[PDB]
RNA sequence: GUCCCACCCAUACCCCGCCCUCAGGGUAGAAACGAUGCCCUGAGGAGUAGGCGGCCGUGGAGGUCAGUGACGAAGCCUAGGG
RNA sequence: CGGGACCGAGGUUCGCGCAUCUGCAAGGAUGCUGGCGUAAUGGUCAUCAACGACCCGUCUUGAAACACGGACCAAGGAGUCAAGGUUUUGCGCGAGUGUUUGGGUGUAAAACCCGCACGCGUAAUGAAAGUGAACGUAGGUGAGAGCUUCGGCGCAUCAUCGA
RNA sequence: AAGGGAAGCGUUUGUGACCAGACUUGCGCCGUUCCGAUCAUCCGGUGUUCUCACCGGUGCACUCGGGACGGCUCAGGCCAG
């Protein structure tokens, strides 16, 4: 192929070329050629979630900071990443990403009638969570809580309005979500139904 | 440095010691093949020492590579270290002993200009 | 061939070796039904099978 | 095309054996199913003491 | 069929060569009309002249 | 384990000359390329004979060259060996001989007759495939040592005796008057 | 050179190439040609027939100068002629000359008729001559001179 | 010394690059060398072009090596950053802290 | 005593990686190579007595590295490293 | 069509194929993400623990042996040389080959040069007196690498009938 | 450091002491401050068309080169999902 762009700057009298950037000598030449790998026949395909990961179901977090808690599934994003929120006013689990392999998908479904899918987007879009992580990593020292971005506080508040109202219509669902999951004596997970 | 290579897998990282070199002080630790007619090591009894053989050989791509990825070259002059001017990605200078303190400084000074690794700087 | 691939498990490798594999599946040649009333043995075949 | 013929050839050979056997039952005679012509050998007893 | 597809290797110049495409069978057994795996399998299952 | 009767059996024929002759190394390189890149079975044989030792390349005389060169004239005689001179041949015809070596007497007489005394690298130039060539071998079993090989009763071979005379091996086992005959 | 030896190759192995059983002793079998008729008979009868016994009569003061008579086969007669002279005779330049060899000057006594001769006449002075050597010389037109 | 068409690149005395090539018939005469000394102030890109012109005529199988060697010689001649500070681990860190 | 399922593991069998040996191919109007090299393919690997090949080490001799060294050679010690 | 495990060798395109105007799961792993960037991974040594492990050399059918030598350490310690053979390898010359008993010369026990005789070979066979190797393209037949003007010629070597 | 009628040794971890590496950045493209590049002449060499000698190159968002500070891409160590 060819990609030369031989421009012509002035320099007083209209001469000189200054060839394209990827056309000039390297100014440094290695003594040995690079490995130059072969071509790989591995094309990315979309992740296929499990049949039980219907949005609006209640999941049990098996690890992370919020292990044992019960949250509501909002949307499956990609590569096993789920977007969940156990309503912050119920069990204090903010909007958070969780890998689908570290959850248990129960048989309890919460109707999402009232939650706008428009706001589900623009937060499922990546870089939303780690936008200012590098900017805010001060650890030089009376410790204080890292104040949450007011944009995300408003975003969680908007989603919770519809979600909590639907949840409260079930007799024990509000208290069930507020509690945490633990294994007692005689509970065999291979035998326990979910 | 150390351009690129397959991982350096060593089939056996211990080494082979001579049979009964630990019990007797006259018997050195360097390997010697047991040639006795009743020797248990030579007969490969279960629970005894292993004998060196091909099969323990290192991969040809990584046979004489130090863990960084270079091969050691013994250097005793500023003129000797300049031989690796074109091989600084695969060979590393190793100033031999007997080189005085002054000549060691010059070799370090020159090998720094060539961007040649020195294993005993 | 640096890595032998099993045609019994790799569909692409099966097709280079047997182009009729695709036609076999669609035409359902392995599931051909036989129809019509079967013709059973007479009463003489039995009572001879048992002494 | 050769694969077409072979698949049809395998299909027809098996039915003829079945048809011959069934027709023998109707007639009352016996049909010998013919001796096998191909066998597969597997060695399963080592290389020692033979 | 399953023996030849999976564990079937050819004998080419006193070498054990995997049968991964029909070229090996064509260039070795071509003189006898066997040019593909199906031809090779058919000659084995049905005891042919070759 | 597998039931085999031999393992790692090597080829019995030589694959490279044991000579340290630098010029012979160049000659083998030329005929390695020629034998690989041509369909000439002549090149393969010449390459193989260049590997052979000195007892497998016996000398040939001009007389034996002349004896075989009829009516094969107009062909180039190729000898992977040494061509020696024969006193018993009073006249030498015009011949084309390509050989590894020529004795000074043999080279002078062949050239004086008006023929060609060329080397094997010269031969590969005008005849890269042995187009019109006569490949000739000297007498292999004419060596003195071969007269001793296989010695035994009723074999008619040459014994290892340090002298010739009525003594040293003539009495018992050599005539029926003293015991028996062989 | 000692570095090319089995001795440098046997360093470390007990028996040094001579065996554990039936080891390398001093003289197991005799010293020299011992037992040529008793236990080395199978070697002598096989590889040295005619070793034992006595054949022929004696010669008490054999002087080998009496038996001096080097031979020359007529297929090499013309090799005694110098190169420049041998050319004109062999090539076919018929002329009035004929060479005289006088074999004894070259260290030969008898002449034997093995090979063949060109039809050029030639004169030879020899101490001894065989029946066929004379016959083949006469046919070529040559002359035999018997000298002492 | 072996080949009849040889190329040689060596560092210059005053910081330049010197290119030496063999003339015809050098097997009989040692001094039949064609040497050219590029200056230290010459552009790096131009020096590669000048060497590429010469090596291409003779061999063209040493195009990489001749150009790369000029790049390697040029690289060594530039200024050198001294070193990064070496961290200490375990006992060396404990010994240094206790000593200081 | 007999019959039936399931399961455990040998340096054996199957697949894969790596070493070596043997065998079979390719490589020059050389842009070309410790060609005694490199690249590709396949099979094999126990061993006393014994045979052969290649490599490691010691005391000396010739050549060479414009080789190391009182700013420290040789030697010796070193559950420090490659 | 599921659940799990181990493995990712190779390193520009080329090939066998499938789909269709995109490409692909088709001549060997890529993409995304996270923590740490140091003794954290790793290595050596010591120690405990699980499983296993008889004392070497030697003679012997058979040794851990109730068979012999061995308390320990350092240094020394055993297939060498000459003459004469033979087979094989490398080399020079080649019907010849070998200077070096000796002579000349010399930078002086070296190197260089020289030649007569002589040794081996070129002819054998008889106890010896002695005799002493072509009917012939140095023969015919069969096989035979290679060459071929495609009809044949046919090295070496083997078998056979001859001279 | 260890020690209930030996010890030594092999495979494999754990624990403790000690320690070698690797890593610290590099190459590219665009933004500031100082030097000589395209091209031509004149000797001299050469693979006969390339180049070295002096000399017109005249140069702040224009060429070439180099350092100063910023942005972006790529690559980069150990353990993992
Ligand atoms: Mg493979
Ligand atoms: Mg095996
Ligand atoms: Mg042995
Ligand atoms: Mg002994
Ligand atoms: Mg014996
Ligand atoms: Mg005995
Ligand atoms: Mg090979
Ligand atoms: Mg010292
Ligand atoms: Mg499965
Ligand atoms: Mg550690
Ligand atoms: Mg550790
Ligand atoms: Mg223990
Ligand atoms: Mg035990
Ligand atoms: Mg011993
Ligand atoms: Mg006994
Ligand atoms: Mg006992
Ligand atoms: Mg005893
Ligand atoms: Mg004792
Ligand atoms: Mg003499
Ligand atoms: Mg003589
Ligand atoms: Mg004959
Ligand atoms: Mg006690
Ligand atoms: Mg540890």
């Amino acid at each position: 192929s060819s990609a030369a762009a031989p421009q012509t700057k002035t320099f007083g009298k209209a001469t000189r070329t200054v060839p394209h950037s990827s056309e000039k000598a390297q100014k440094w030449y290695p003594a040995e050629d690079e490995a130059q790998p072969r071509k790989v026949r591995k094309t990315i395909r979309p992740w296929s979630p499990r049949s039980t990961l219907v949005p609006g179901t209640v999941l049990i977090l098996l690890a992370g900071r919020f292990r044992g808690k019960r949250v509501v599934l909002l949307k499956a994003l990609d590569q096993g990443v789920l977007l969940v929120t156990g309503p912050f006013k119920i069990n204090g689990v903010p909007l958070r990403r969780v890998n689908a392999r570290y959850v248990i998908a129960t048989s309890q479904k919460v109707d999402l009638a009232g939650i706008d899918e428009a706001k589900i987007n623009e937060i499922a879009q990546p870089k939303y969570f780690t936008a200012e992580k590098s900017k805010e990593k001060a650890g030089e020292e009376k410790p204080q809580k890292k104040e949450v971005s007011s944009s995300r506080v408003a975003d969680q508040k908007a989603i919770d309005k519809a979600l909590i109202a639907n949840i409260k219509k079930v007799e024990f669902l509000a208290s069930y979500l507020a509690s945490s999951f633990t294994l007692r004596k005689g509970d065999k997970p291979h035998e326990m139904k979910w | 440095a150390a351009k690129k290579h397959v991982p350096i897998v060593k089939k056996r990282s211990k080494g082979f010691m001579r049979h009964q070199s630990d019990r007797f002080m006259r018997v050195d630790s360097a390997w010697r093949k047991p040639k006795g007619i009743d020797n248990r090591v030579r007969r490969r009894f279960r629970g005894t020492l292993a004998m060196p053989s091909i099969g323990y050989g290192s991969n040809k791509k990584t046979r004489h590579m130090m863990p960084s990825g270079h091969k050691a070259f013994l250097v005793s002059n500023v003129k000797d270290v300049e031989l690796l001017l074109m091989h600084n990605k695969t060979y590393a200078a190793e100033i031999a002993h007997n080189v005085s303190s002054r000549k060691r400084i010059e070799i370090i000074a020159r090998a720094k200009q060539l961007s040649v690794k020195v294993t005993n700087a | 061939n640096v890595q032998k691939k099993n045609p019994l498990r790799n569909k692409q490798v099966l097709l280079r070796l047997n182009p009729y594999a695709a036609t076999f599946a669609k035409e359902k040649l392995g599931e051909i039904k036989e129809e019509g009333k079967p013709q059973r043995v007479p009463a003489t075949f039995k009572t001879l099978l048992q002494e | 095309k050769r694969a077409e013929t072979y698949v049809k050839e395998y299909r027809d050979v098996e039915r003829e054996k079945i048809r011959l056997q069934r027709a023998a039952k109707q007639d009352g005679s016996f049909h010998i199913p013919a001796e096998a012509k191909l066998i597969f050998l597997i060695r399963i007893k080592g290389i020692n003491k033979i | 069929k399953e023996l030849i597809y999976k564990r079937g290797y050819g004998k080419v110049n006193k070498q054990r060569v995997a049968l991964t495409d029909n070229s090996i069978i064509e260039e070795n057994l071509g003189k006898y009309g066997i040019i593909c795996m199906e031809d090779l399998i058919h000659e084995i299952y049905t005891v042919g002249p070759n | 384990g597998i039931d085999l009767r031999k393992h790692h059996e090597r080829s019995t024929h030589r694959k490279a000359p044991k000579s340290d002759n630098v010029y012979l190394k160049l000659l083998v390189k030329l005929y390695r390329f020629l034998a690989r890149r041509t369909d000439s079975a002549f090149n393969k044989v010449v390459l193989r004979r260049l590997f052979m030792s000195r007892i497998n390349r016996p000398p040939m005389s001009i007389s034996r060259i002349v004896a075989n060169l009829k009516g094969n004239e107009k062909k180039t005689v190729v000898v992977v060996g040494t061509v020696t001179d024969d006193n018993r041949l009073l006249t030498v015809p015009k011949v084309s001989v390509a050989a590894l070596r020529f004795t000074a007497t043999a080279r002078a007489r062949i050239e004086a007759a008006g023929g060609q005394a060329i080397t094997l690298d010269q031969l590969a130039l005008e005849k890269p495939t042995g187009a019109n060539t006569l490949l000739l071998r000297g007498p292999k079993n004419a060596r003195e040592a071969v007269k001793h090989f296989g010695f035994g009763p009723h074999k008619h071979k040459k014994p290892y005796v340090a002298s010739k005379g009525r003594k040293f091996e003539k009495a018992r086992g050599r005539r029926r008057s003293k015991g028996f005959k062989v | 050179p000692t570095r090319f030896s089995k001795t440098r190759k046997h360093r470390g192995h007990v028996s040094a190439g001579k065996g554990r059983v039936g080891k390398h002793r001093k003289h197991p079998g005799g010293r020299g040609m011992a037992g040529g008729q008793h236990h080395h008979r199978t070697n002598l009868d096989k590889y040295h027939p005619g070793y034992f016994g006595k054949v022929g009569m004696r010669h008490f003061h054999l002087l080998r100068n009496h038996q001096w008579a080097p031979i020359l086969n007529i297929e090499k007669l013309w090799t005694l002629v110098p190169a420049e002279a041998r050319e004109k005779y062999v090539s076919g330049a018929a002329t009035e000359t004929a060479p005289v060899i006088d074999l004894l000057s070259h260290g030969y006594a008898k002449l034997l008729g093995k090979g063949r001769l060109p039809q050029v006449p030639i004169v030879v002075r020899a101490r001894y001559v065989s029946a066929e050597a004379e016959r083949k010389i006469k046919e070529a037109g040559g002359v035999i001179e018997l000298v002492a | 010394f072996v080949n009849d068409k040889a190329v040689g690149v060596v560092p210059g005395e005053k910081g330049g690059v010197v290119v030496t090539t063999k003339k015809a018939g050098s097997i009989n005469k040692p001094a039949a060398r064609y040497t050219v000394a590029f200056g230290a102030n010459k552009t790096a890109r131009k020096t590669y072009k000048a060497i590429a012109r010469q090596v291409a005529g003779y061999r063209s199988d040493l195009l990489k090596a001749a150009v790369a060697r000029a790049s390697a010689i040029r690289r060594s001649q530039r200024a050198v950053k001294p070193e990064p500070a070496q961290k200490l681990r375990g006992n060396a860190a404990k010994k240094a802290a206790a000593s200081a």
